[PDB]
């Protein structure tokens, strides 16, 4: 890689972030914090997506 | 030396939770 070329040429840093999408229990999460658990009403819900 | 499989080799496919079906 020379620093002169045109950027088709020039060096590009990649990564791939690759998701193990599976229903197994998550071990990497969003921002997003939880509310207080709630039981034997009607809700709207989340559980890791 | 040899001997057979008979009903041995099969293993839960998924994580999924099911109870009383028969899944294909």
């Amino acid at each position: 890689f020379q620093p002169t070329y045109g950027v088709g040429y020039q060096p590009y840093r990649v990564v791939v972030l690759s998701f193990e999408l599976l229903h197994a229990p998550a071990t990497v999460c969003g921002p997003k914090k939880s509310t207080n658990l709630v039981k034997n009403k009607c809700v709207n819900f989340n559980f890791n997506g | 030396a040899y001997t057979n499989s008979f009903t041995r080799g099969v293993y839960y496919p998924d994580k999924v939770f099911r109870s009383s079906v028969l899944h294909s």
